[PDB]
RNA sequence: GCUUUACUGCAGGCUGUCGCUGAGGACUCUCACUCCGGGAGGAGGACACCGAUAGCCGGGCA
RNA sequence: ACUCGUACGGUCACUGAAUCCUGCCCAGUGCAGGUAUCUGAACACCUCGUACAAGAGGACGAAGGACCUGUCAACGGCGGG
RNA sequence: AAACAUCUCAGUAUCGGGAGGAACAGAAAACGCAAUGUGAUGUCGUUAGUAACCGCGAGUGAACGCGAUACAGCCCAAACC
């Protein structure tokens, strides 16, 4: 039969409906008065966060993050530009809001290391994203066949190097075939094209 | 100048003489849907837009005859040069 | 060109800032929990930088010393009271509503309980006309009608000092020490006697402005200069 | 007043100071900031990558 | 470098629209949100702010 | 920032002590206000088109413009016959 | 580009953050010599200055496949406990 899960997963298909509605238009209300990095006891989206990696263990950390909604604040030229760069409004950064979440939290927990993260809703101005960290020196942790190997040394700083799941697909690195040539097997060795 | 509406010339259909009727050529409406209308919109960004931010260019002072020739029978027309023409009416 | 003095004024720089450091009190109301009960006494009368005009120095039943805007006629000495059940006279602070209409007053606030906002340089004063349970009428200084909250705090009389725009500088040496105390940057030079880069009236072999003076409102900083969205100019008509 | 010679006469103000980090006289001692390694400024070492040619 | 009713653009301002955003061509309310208040609470209120977009102005700037 | 500030304030400009004074002009340009009607983008909406879509058209119409007015100690003008 | 705005120089110079002895990629929601076919990923040779882009100007510019190098394939979430 459907696991609890599903159900918490079926919720979350329509934020905006239901029982889920009336619990965001409050808890929203809270979070909007805690900081940009919020450690919480507990996921808000199981299903998701279980279904990402995440386990009811020492070790593994959750952390709400905020960030502000829309493209890139951007400083007017102060030099000479030739029309085409002399863009401010319309630019927006190359880095999907997710990662900036993924990586403030990372930097609040240096030593930690990102491991996934989710969309948890928005309101007008921010998006909110819960992100699921890792202590690589709990030994709770290198004991973990499903884990351990987020405890070896080239995966220090995995968020910053776009190692991240969020930070795959952001480099373009979803698809196999076509598309992909100039993204894989990184977007430098491919002259930054991608 | 002046112009016969209807007379006898040359059908390339047909290809033999009869009646054809003359008619100035009424201007199509676009679509919007052609490979330069695509890159219009695809290449135009921020600054200027190349060959996209030019504007109408002009008018020579007398233009030349846009007609359409009409075979009265076999139904089909066909064009031909034009030559410069201030004014063009027919005549009945 | 360059950026126009209005620009570098914002920055915040010293030379546009005000000698903060040197200004004696930030006059507002005081915060009672209700009653009225609140009553001080005034002990001194002292000149007060920010606005060339004097200020009283008030000690409180519950030991609170604290500079306030004094209206005209206030000695040492002298009682003053705050709150709601307070007396109707010169220097007393209480809600408009609690206030006899055509009693001039100063220092009005403009949300009960900012600490007074109107009416609070030398010599002027506000004058309370209408009430109502909803309403209270006040006529500023400027002329304008202002609705207000019943409930907001003023202080009847008249600011103390007034008529201090009587008497001219005469000299530049004058100015220049009144300067000194306001954030403010003296003397001025004209745009039209600057250079092109400068301003938008700069440059020509003569004097004058380029333009016409009135600028649009929706003109950028950097242009906004000369008569701003001005609805009509010179004396005539 | 001349620019120049005269105007030489005025400096004896001490501002550039051997550095606690370094060791160049590069430390500002009104900035508390070494123009060299970045003392005081930065945790990380002063480098760019103009300080030599693009390609070397 | 500078100017302007030179060409092309870019900030900025004004204005419509969408999101935030809710209850009963004009209107009431309160619950988000904003502001005043130490607090209780007051004012404002689905607007404003902010995010997005559209039209106008736009040598302030390239 | 102005601002420990609140129109007797402070911002933006012009002229430049005193004395006697400061005429005529609102067509153009600027600014501002109004505006029956005209013009006026996008979203949503309606029609056609497309098993959908592109696209074409319609209805509505904000600021703005047309149009009207105010204003020269606003840019400036004050001739020929 | 014999001017110049798209284009080009170039995702270069330079700047911010970070890893390792190598990084990154990686066991198909692939390919599409269309097949009764291939079978993770890098890289080298080639495909090819071809397809594609472009005031269709100047310029820009891949991939599949093939020949090689080296080869390696697995773990969760959930169901049921
Ligand atoms: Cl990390
Ligand atoms: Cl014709
Ligand atoms: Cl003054
Ligand atoms: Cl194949
Ligand atoms: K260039
Ligand atoms: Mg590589
Ligand atoms: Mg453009
Ligand atoms: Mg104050
Ligand atoms: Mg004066
Ligand atoms: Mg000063
Ligand atoms: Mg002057
Ligand atoms: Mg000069
Ligand atoms: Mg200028
Ligand atoms: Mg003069
Ligand atoms: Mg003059
Ligand atoms: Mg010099
Ligand atoms: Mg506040
Ligand atoms: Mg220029
Ligand atoms: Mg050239
Ligand atoms: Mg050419
Ligand atoms: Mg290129
Ligand atoms: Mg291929
Ligand atoms: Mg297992
Ligand atoms: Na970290
Ligand atoms: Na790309
Ligand atoms: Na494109
Ligand atoms: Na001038
Ligand atoms: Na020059
Ligand atoms: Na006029
Ligand atoms: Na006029
Ligand atoms: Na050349
Ligand atoms: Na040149
Ligand atoms: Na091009
Ligand atoms: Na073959």
């Amino acid at each position: 039969a459907r696991s609890a899960y599903s159900y918490i997963r079926d919720a979350w298909e329509n934020p905006g409906d239901g029982q889920l509605a009336e619990l965001q238009w409050q808890r929203q209300q809270e979070w909007r008065n805690e900081g940009a990095v919020e450690r919480i006891e507990r996921p808000t989206r199981l299903d998701k966060a279980r279904s990402q990696g995440y386990k009811a263990k020492q070790g593994v950390i959750v952390a709400r993050v905020s960030v502000r909604k829309g493209s890139a604040r951007k400083r007017r030229h102060k030099a000479g530009r030739r029309s085409k760069r002399q863009g401010v409004t319309r630019i927006t950064r190359r880095k999907d809001i997710q990662r900036v979440a993924e990586e403030r939290a990372s930097r609040t927990f240096p030593n930690l290391r990102v491991l996934n993260s989710y969309s948890v809703g928005q309101d007008g101005r921010q998006k909110w994203h819960e992100v699921i960290l890792i202590d690589p020196n709990h030994p709770a942790i290198q004991n973990d066949d499903d884990l351990s190997w987020i405890c070896a040394d080239d995966q220090a700083d995995r968020v910053f190097r776009g190692l991240t799941g969020a930070g795959r697909r952001n480099r373009g690195l979803s698809g196999k075939g076509k598309g992909s040539e100039k993204t894989r097997p990184s977007l430098r060795s491919n002259g930054g094209k991608a | 100048m002046q112009m016969p509406r209807r007379f006898n010339t040359y059908c390339p259909h047909c290809n033999e003489h009869q009646e054809h009727e003359v008619e100035k050529v009424r201007s199509g409406r676009q679509t919007g849907m052609k490979w330069i209308d695509r890159q219009r919109e695809r290449n135009s960004g921020i600054g200027n837009d190349g060959k996209f931010s030019k504007v109408p260019g002009g008018d020579k002072p007398t233009k030349k005859t846009d007609l359409k020739y009409r075979c009265g029978e076999c139904g089909k027309a066909h064009l031909r040069e034009g030559w410069r023409a201030g004014r063009l009416e027919f005549q009945e | 060109g360059r950026r126009i003095q209005g620009q570098r004024r914002g920055r915040g720089t010293s030379t546009f800032r005000a000698p903060s450091h040197r200004y004696k009190a930030d006059l507002e109301h005081r915060k009672v929990e209700d009653g009225d009960v609140i009553a001080g006494t005034v002990v001194d009368i002292e000149h007060d930088p920010a606005r060339s005009a004097p200020v009283a120095a008030v000690e409180f039943e519950d030991g609170d010393r604290r500079l306030i805007l004094a209206p005209e006629g206030v000695g040492v000495g002298d009682e003053l009271q705050v709150g709601v059940s307070a007396e109707i006279a010169p220097g007393n602070t209480l809600p408009l509503a609690e206030i006899p209409e055509g009693v001039p007053v100063c220092n009005v606030e403009s949300s009960p309980g900012d600490g007074g906002k109107f009416a609070r340089a030398s010599g002027v004063n506000a004058q309370l006309l209408t009430h109502d349970r909803n309403v209270a009428v006040v006529k500023l200084p400027s002329g304008e009608m202002k609705r207000l909250d019943p409930q907001c705090r003023a202080t009847i009389g008249v600011v103390a000092g007034g008529g201090r725009t009587d008497k001219p500088f005469v000299k530049a040496g004058n100015k220049h020490h009144k300067m000194k105390a306001r954030g403010t940057k003296w003397p001025n030079v004209r745009g039209v006697a600057m250079n092109a880069v400068d301003h938008p009236f700069g440059g020509g072999g003569r004097q004058h402005p380029g333009k016409p003076k009135s600028i649009s409102r929706n003109a950028p900083p950097g242009r906004k200069v000369g008569d701003i969205a001005s609805k009509r100019t010179g004396r005539g008509g | 007043t001349g620019a120049g010679t005269p105007s030489q006469g005025k400096k004896n103000t001490t501002t550039h100071t051997k550095c606690r980090r370094c060791g160049e006289k590069s430390y500002h001692t009104k900035k508390k900031v070494c123009s060299s390694c970045g003392f005081g400024k930065s945790a990380k070492r002063r480098d760019y990558e103009w300080q030599s040619k693009a390609g070397e």
